[PDB]
């Protein structure tokens, strides 16, 4: 009689290819990242090249003026609220901590304070989110960190190494 | 400083696709519009605007981006999320026999980044009585304890239900009231022998 | 003598566009209105934090720029889409041009909390209609 | 209107979720009162005057960074500048009216 | 930097009702109470009075977020009838077209 | 793991594209998470934590410290019925609002004791 | 998971001028004439609200400005319809819904019969 | 050459072009690939999905195309090549 055929399971893959991906491609068509009025079409690689840096550097000074003034950018009106609207912070959060305190330094002129913290309050280094951040950041200082930590505590042997 | 580049109204050719030019609503750029569409309100001896820096035509939201061949592609290209419609409910009559509970819903829309709507939690619940299994004392006593939610003419049973944020709980609480009603119709009470 | 936001004329030498040579009674006849979104309708809420929003963009705008805004703004709110559509006058670098774009662009969808894309239309010089 | 319509109430009143028992008109305001939102909490009665501050703030720290050319701050910067220069300036702190 | 006083305080009161709600809830709750003996309501009358004031819905004025306008101040966009006629003549509304009939 | 984040990164880095037309776009915006899910809802963020109706309407098991035929009762089942039909606070706002009623019946106990009445 | 079947459903569409609402509910009809729907075309009565409001700021009483409110109603009716078809037709109308009107969605399911209906003892 | 083109953008845009240098020279290299295998139709083609695609070409490649048009009667468009090499 009545037949009751199962529902279709998709999410924002499979209707975007069916949308979005079911056209043609322009012919005599600039790059989509910039603009499209006449006067400020790319010419060359330069301007193109210029127009990249120049939004580059203003995402960058952007994002430096927002963590400047972290209590200016927090009244959330949405509602779905989106992940990536929120900056990032840099400054620890962990006192009378050792291990915690440390990592929090490290990962979230830092490197330095965090490995003085370290061996003020004897905290053990571990051989992640610190050999590697001191390699990244600073190579004679980063080595000299190492064999202090090798030194001074014998963990994981070929992590380490 | 100073420069100057032609625009894409020379550049472009004649045997080109439409929807590959502007895919999205886009504001109307006079650029890559061919169009030179004059609109506004001019004066006794003169000319009115074109298309470069006409505001009217840039408030007006232009309708470029609706190819009908670009349209018939999106329609034909969403074949594959579709379900075809069964035979036997064809007709509304077949429809209301097999399945006669229907369930509304209040879905609208908001100008802006929110999303919640205090309007969106009504859901009533419109039951026909004329294919349920009731009797006569146990439709009449539905009947007195219903009131006046119910229509005496289509026969219809139309019961208003609000009483939470979401919309699935509330029809678990409809359904749990017309689990209630058909079930106090079967029984019989102290105080029913003195009606 | 009831006068709006219309132009006075004096003499001949105010070169207006067809935003200021206009009567509020044209609005809905002969000119329409710079923003567009379903606040204003009967029967739906958020509206003054809306006008709040508009408002606050276009003094923003206005500030940022120092003249380069030949007319005014035309914000479309579709949803969760703020386009904005401008002009801007063809006497700076379009590298400054691309850097401020991509400035207000990042700043708008960091504060509104909603993604924002600008279109920009060049006009070699003032917008111009009449010598009202 | 007798006992079985009066129990027929109370019966419809303990299902759909009412008074059973009945009440006066007085008592009937706490459950009216409950049954919905207060005006000490709605959304549009304390989000009335949203952070005026943070945008006052926010203007002024776009001003001095340059990112924000306020004309009216200018404006009354240059007046206060042209009254200090004339010879009527502001007096320090504790000087005035003892002097 | 603000100018004006009457709105600060006016949001201060509104902040302040804000967080002091549910006590006056409650408070109102058992006011109006057909039933249950009237010291219990006397004394909550006593505990209502005895709170400082600056912090009750009663003192909420609808003025303007542009101009802090006390009477004549529409409830719908927040503002008074002037700046709604000027940004309305100025063409930020959308809609609301000037009647001609 | 700063390894994996590099690696990550240098992904993203070999695997980027630029811009084409309007469709990249709004396929890079709803990538990113700035528009909305589609067919949009009502239900999308505030699901009340995940509660069903029971928890919502059936409220007697919250009431465990008072009588059953009184005054008491009455306005027990009163702030019940008030808290039950309304659908802007959550349940955990009408517990609280329960427990703060009890208590505050619990603290005053010699005005219900002079009531000529007893409190459970 | 069985599939949830509608059977009537009307999206509600109010504008402020008239043109892009025709234009719009004309692409809905093409679109549903373009893949099977068979709908019909209505236009529910308007609703024009007007108030009175003062020009001046002093006493200036006898010369009153009046604003008007326009918003139409243009609402569809889409019958015979599953549940991926209702999806697909409620996304390609949100693809391309302008920023000048509304939507109100007004879907109506179907439903047997629940597990406590037949003949049930508590 | 057809390989690369089919790799490159046609399924998945990652291994098409790491960086700028590197893609306008990927590009001039196609062009003049074009311009010097197949007639006129080919670098046209090339030219239009190219040239105006992506950016300007440089020394090379822009006498190589003036070559290959000069050698199939097409001297039309050579103010704008001089333009864009500028
Ligand atoms: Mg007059």
């Amino acid at each position: 009689e009545v037949v009751i055929p199962k529902k279709k399971t998709w999410d924002k893959v499979a209707v975007l290819q069916a949308l979005a991906s079911t056209v043609n491609r322009d012919t005599t068509a600039v790059p989509y990242v910039f603009q499209d009025d006449p006067y400020l079409m790319p010419a060359s690689s330069l301007e193109s090249r210029s127009f990249l840096l120049a939004k580059k550097s203003g995402e960058n000074v952007a994002k430096f003026i927002i963590n400047s003034y972290p209590k200016y950018f927090q009244k959330d009106i949405a509602e779905p609220h989106i992940p990536c609207l929120m900056p990032e912070y840099f400054e620890p959060q962990i006192k009378d901590i050792s291990e915690a305190a440390l990592k929090e330094r490290i990962e979230l002129e830092p490197s330095t304070d965090y490995h003085f913290q370290q061996t003020g309050q004897s905290e053990a280094l571990e051989e992640e989110n610190d050999e590697t951040s001191r390699r990244k950041a600073g190579t004679w200082r980063a080595k000299n960190n190492a064999e202090r930590i090798f030194s001074l505590m014998p963990e994981k042997n070929e992590h380490s190494y | 400083r100073r420069k100057a580049l032609p625009p894409r109204t020379e550049k472009m050719a004649v045997d080109q696709d439409w929807p590959s030019v502007y895919p999205v609503a886009a504001p109307f750029k006079p650029s890559a519009v061919p169009l030179p569409v004059r609109m506004g309100y001019p004066v006794k001896k003169g000319v009115p605007m074109a298309k470069e820096g006409n505001l009217e035509l840039l408030k007006i939201p232009n309708f470029l981006h609706l190819t009908p061949v670009a349209i018939k592609k999106h329609c034909e290209a969403l074949k594959d999320f579709c379900t075809e419609w069964p035979a036997a409910l064809d007709s509304d009559e077949k429809c209301e026999k097999h399945f006669p509970i229907e369930i509304d819903s209040t879905d609208y829309v908001s100008s802006g980044p929110s999303v919640r709507n205090p309007r969106a939690r009504v859901v009533v619940l419109r039951v026909k009585l004329s294919s349920l299994n009731l009797d006569d004392h146990a439709k009449k006593k539905l009947i007195k304890l219903v009131g006046e939610r119910y229509c005496k003419t289509t026969d219809v049973l139309t019961i208003k239900t609000d009483r939470c944020p979401l919309r699935r709980q509330n029809y678990d609480y409809a359904v749990y009231l017309l689990t209630v009603l058909y079930h106090e119709s079967w029984n019989t009470e102290e105080w029913e022998k003195s009606k | 003598k009831n006068r709006a936001a219309r132009v006075r004329v004096s003499k001949g030498d105010k070169p207006v566009t067809y935003e200021e040579a206009h009567a509020p009674h044209y609005i809905a006849h002969r000119k329409g209105w710079l923003s567009l979104h379903t606040g204003n309708l009967d029967g739906e809420d958020h509206a003054a934090e809306r006008t709040v929003e508009d408002v606050f963009l276009r003094k923003f705008m206005w500030g940022t720029f120092p003249g380069c805004l030949a007319d005014q703004l035309v914000l479309k709110r579709r949803g969760n889409q703020l386009e904005i559509c401008a002009v801007v006058l063809r006497q700076l670098s379009p590298h400054k041009y691309y850097f401020l774009v991509g400035y207000s662009e990042t700043l708008l969808s960091y504060f509104y909390k909603c993604p924002v894309r600008l279109h920009l239309q060049t006009v070699p010089s003032k917008v111009v209609y009449k010598y009202l | 209107l007798s006992e079985y319509a009066f129990r027929m109430s109370r019966l419809s009143a303990r299902l759909f979720g009412e008074v059973t028992r009945p009440t006066n008109s007085k008592s009937m305001k706490v459950v009216k009162l409950f049954s919905e939102l207060p005006l000490a909490k709605k959304k549009e009665t304390y989000d009335w005057y949203p952070n005026h501050h943070t945008y006052a703030e926010l203007m002024q720290t776009l001003r001095f960074l340059g990112l924000y050319r306020d004309e009216h701050q200018d404006f009354m910067d240059e007046q206060k500048r042209l009254k200090k220069l004339r010879g009527k300036e502001k007096p320090k702190k504790g000087e005035g009216k003892r002097a | 930097h603000y100018v004006d006083w009457r709105m600060w305080r006016d949001v201060k009161r509104r902040k302040m009702a804000y967080e002091y709600a549910d006590e006056r809830l409650r408070i109102n709750s058992l006011r109006k109470n057909t039933i249950l003996p009237k010291i219990l309501q006397d004394v909550a009358d006593e505990e209502i009075a005895a709170l400082p004031r600056d912090s009750c819905p009663v003192r909420i004025r609808n003025r303007c977020v542009m101009t802090s306008r006390p009477r004549g101040v529409k409830r719908r966009w927040r503002l008074s009838r002037i700046v709604f006629r000027h940004l309305a003549d100025h063409g930020q509304l959308s809609g609301i077209q000037r009647a001609t009939w | 793991s700063l390894w994996d984040v590099e690696f990550a990164k240098q992904l993203a880095t070999v695997n980027e594209q630029p811009l084409q037309n309007g469709f990249e776009e709004l396929i890079q915006w709803t990538k990113e998470g700035k528009l909305w899910e589609f067919p949009i809802n009502n239900e999308a963020g505030f699901d009340d934590d995940g509660s069903e109706f029971h928890e919502h309407i059936f409220l007697e098991k919250h009431l465990e410290s008072f009588p059953k035929q009184g005054p008491i009762r009455h306005f027990m089942e009163l702030v019940t019925c008030g808290l039950s039909k309304n659908p802007y606070l959550s349940v955990k706002q009408k517990v609280e609002h329960i427990e703060w009623f009890r208590n505050y019946f619990n603290e005053k106990k010699d005005i219900l004791k002079e009531s000529n009445i007893q409190f459970n | 998971e069985p599939d949830i079947l509608y059977k009537r459903l009307s999206v509600l569409v109010k504008g402020h001028d008239k043109a892009v609402l025709d234009s719009y509910e004309y692409f809905a009809v093409l679109a549903a004439k373009e893949l099977g729907i068979s709908i019909k075309v209505h236009e529910p009565p308007r609703k024009i609200e007007r108030f009175t409001l003062l020009q001046s700021v002093h006493i200036y009483k006898k010369h009153r400005v009046q604003y008007e409110m326009r918003t139409l109603y243009r609402c569809l009716e889409l019958e015979h319809l599953t549940g991926s078809t209702a999806d697909v037709y409620l996304e390609y109308i949100q693809r391309n819904l302008p920023e000048g009107v509304a939507m109100e969605v007004t879907k109506t399911q179907l439903e047997q019969l629940p597990e406590h209906i037949k003949e049930p003892i508590w | 050459a057809y390989q690369v083109h089919g790799l490159l953008k046609t399924g998945d845009n990652w291994k098409f072009i790491g960086p700028d240098q590197h893609r306008n020279f990927y590009y001039s290299k196609f062009f003049d690939l074009i311009c010097l295998m197949e007639q006129i139709d080919v670098t046209l083609k090339w030219y239009e999905d190219l040239i105006p695609s992506a950016y300007f070409p440089h020394s090379q490649t822009m006498i190589h195309l003036l070559q290959a048009l000069d050698v199939a009667n097409r001297l039309e468009v050579i103010p704008k090549i001089w333009k864009d090499s500028k």
